[PDB]
């Protein structure tokens, strides 16, 4: 468990990997983004660029697929989405290595989660904040990656939350290349699966039941050819909920809960899958990180726990 | 210049002993936090804040990344 | 409050005392050196910060450290400090 210092002056809000697994990007509340690269020789993480990005605290970042280039979608609390492209003819650790592409100033509220779509949908973007409106951004013209169009606008909340009550949002796309477009939307105390129809407009397909408290993280297991999909959820309750979805609005889909695990006895802040959907990693309020793997049966059982 | 504030997250912690009336922070090194608390009887003790992991993402090479809610260093578990 | 002087517990010349705070929520074991009048002689050794609404307290002279603590709810917690 060797640590490395991110160098941020305040709390690191979100960290994600790239596709190749050799780059991480760290957003924080010191209005900065730092992208680290995994050194091949020394095997120690070192900084590549450290540039100020937004005017407020950045809370969610997500990489694009490398076939579309190196694009980072940063969402912050200042009602903006900022897209950053790497320009290779610039020295490292400068501050101009990642040239800005666009600002999506179509948000009336502070954002919480931004997630790029899978590659077979194109360069699609998903943005959710406390406005209760999900806006999908599309990069239609590949000649210039600076024009982004707003196509799907679905309202996930009746009213925006209060100024004092807390709210959390998490998005997760559907990595299935031979299934229609699906999106998981965790708005307060609602887990909604949004599916693309024949008319091209998203509809409420199914809702994951349970969820007596505030939802903190959602994650979709990578479909590797199995006939059932998996969605992992971590609530403000200590429930790591793994939902099983069978799909057969061209296609209807049924939601069945596979497990409900209470080994944290707190708030499950982040739950996330592996490359192949085998190992599930969850962190809770008890200061422990629990790895989960399926047994000979399909029921999930706890494995080695990192404290 | 005026920042319209709103609450993002609430982090809960249970005190070691009950019947506490007043408390105060203790600044620690590396953005740490301990709490000094005064009970209703007047006895004063020290309570630390646990380093709760905030994000557990998995790499394609089977590696675990760990960010903390307190400080800025990031923990790495490698498959080696 | 309740201050009880306990004998047959110290081999040396120091004298041991047991105390209950006026809030009836705490039990403290003291050692007091009588030959020095200053407040540094009042030494606080161990403290047991639990219970709530203590109503009685006693000690065992034959066996060292065994102290019984009553409660208003109805539990007689008998334990050892020394």
């Amino acid at each position: 468990m060797q640590p490395f210092d991110s160098g941020h002056d305040d709390l690191v809000h979100d960290v994600v990997y790239d596709f190749y697994g050799r780059h991480v990007a760290t957003c924080s509340s010191d209005q900065h983004i730092k992208v680290f690269k995994l050194d091949k020789d020394t095997s120690n993480w070192e900084l590549s660029d450290s540039w100020r990005a937004h005017d407020s605290s950045i809370v969610a970042i997500d990489w694009a697929s490398p076939e579309y280039g190196r694009i980072i979608a940063s969402a912050s609390y200042d009602k903006t989405v900022k897209l950053w492209e790497e320009d290779p003819d610039q020295e490292e650790c400068s501050g101009r290595r990642w040239n800005k592409l666009c600002t999506l100033n179509d948000s009336k509220g502070s954002l919480y989660s931004v997630k790029f779509a899978p590659a077979h949908l194109g360069l699609k973007l998903a943005c959710l904040g406390n406005d209760g409106i999900l806006r999908l951004y599309d990069a239609l013209e590949p000649s210039d990656l600076r024009s982004w169009t707003l196509t799907s606008e679905m309202k996930v909340l009746s009213i925006p939350p209060a100024n004092h009550l807390q709210s959390d949002f998490c998005l997760s796309w559907c990595p299935s290349r031979f299934s229609p477009e699906k999106l998981a939307v965790s708005a307060l105390e609602q887990a909604i699966i949004y599916q693309r129809g024949k008319d091209g407009k998203l509809h409420v397909a199914a809702k994951l039941p349970g969820h007596k408290s505030l939802i903190r993280s959602i994650s979709w297991a990578p479909s590797i050819g199995r006939w059932y999909q998996l969605i992992a959820t971590g609530c403000k309750d200590g429930r790591i909920r793994i939902f099983k979805i069978t799909e057969k609005l061209q296609s209807n889909l049924q939601v069945e809960l596979l497990s409900e695990h209470d080994d944290h006895n707190g708030e499950v802040w982040s739950v996330s899958w592996n490359l192949t959907g085998t190992i599930l990693s969850s962190a809770g309020d008890d200061g422990k990180v629990r790895l989960w793997k399926a047994t000979y049966s399909n029921e999930f059982k706890c494995m080695s726990v990192i404290t | 210049n005026i920042e319209n504030l709103f609450v993002s997250s609430v982090h809960d912690t249970n005190t070691m002993y009950d019947r506490v009336a007043t408390f105060d922070y203790i600044p620690r090194s590396n953005n740490g936090t301990s709490l000094i608390c005064m009970r209703q009887s007047g006895t004063i003790y020290r309570m630390p804040i646990s380093e709760v992991c905030s994000k557990a993402i998995l790499n394609n090479r089977n590696s675990l990344l760990l960010s903390n809610f307190e400080n800025t260093e990031i923990d790495e578990i490698r498959v080696n | 409050g309740l201050i009880k002087k306990v004998t047959h517990w110290s081999y040396d010349n120091l004298i041991d005392y047991l105390s209950v705070n006026p809030t009836r929520d705490e039990v403290t074991h003291y050692k007091v050196d009588p030959e020095n009048e200053s407040d540094e002689s009042i030494i606080k050794l161990h403290t047991v910060k639990d219970f709530g609404s203590i109503t009685c307290l006693d000690y065992s002279e034959s066996e060292i450290g065994m102290i019984g603590v009553g409660e208003k709810n109805g539990y007689l917690r008998i334990f050892n400090i020394s």
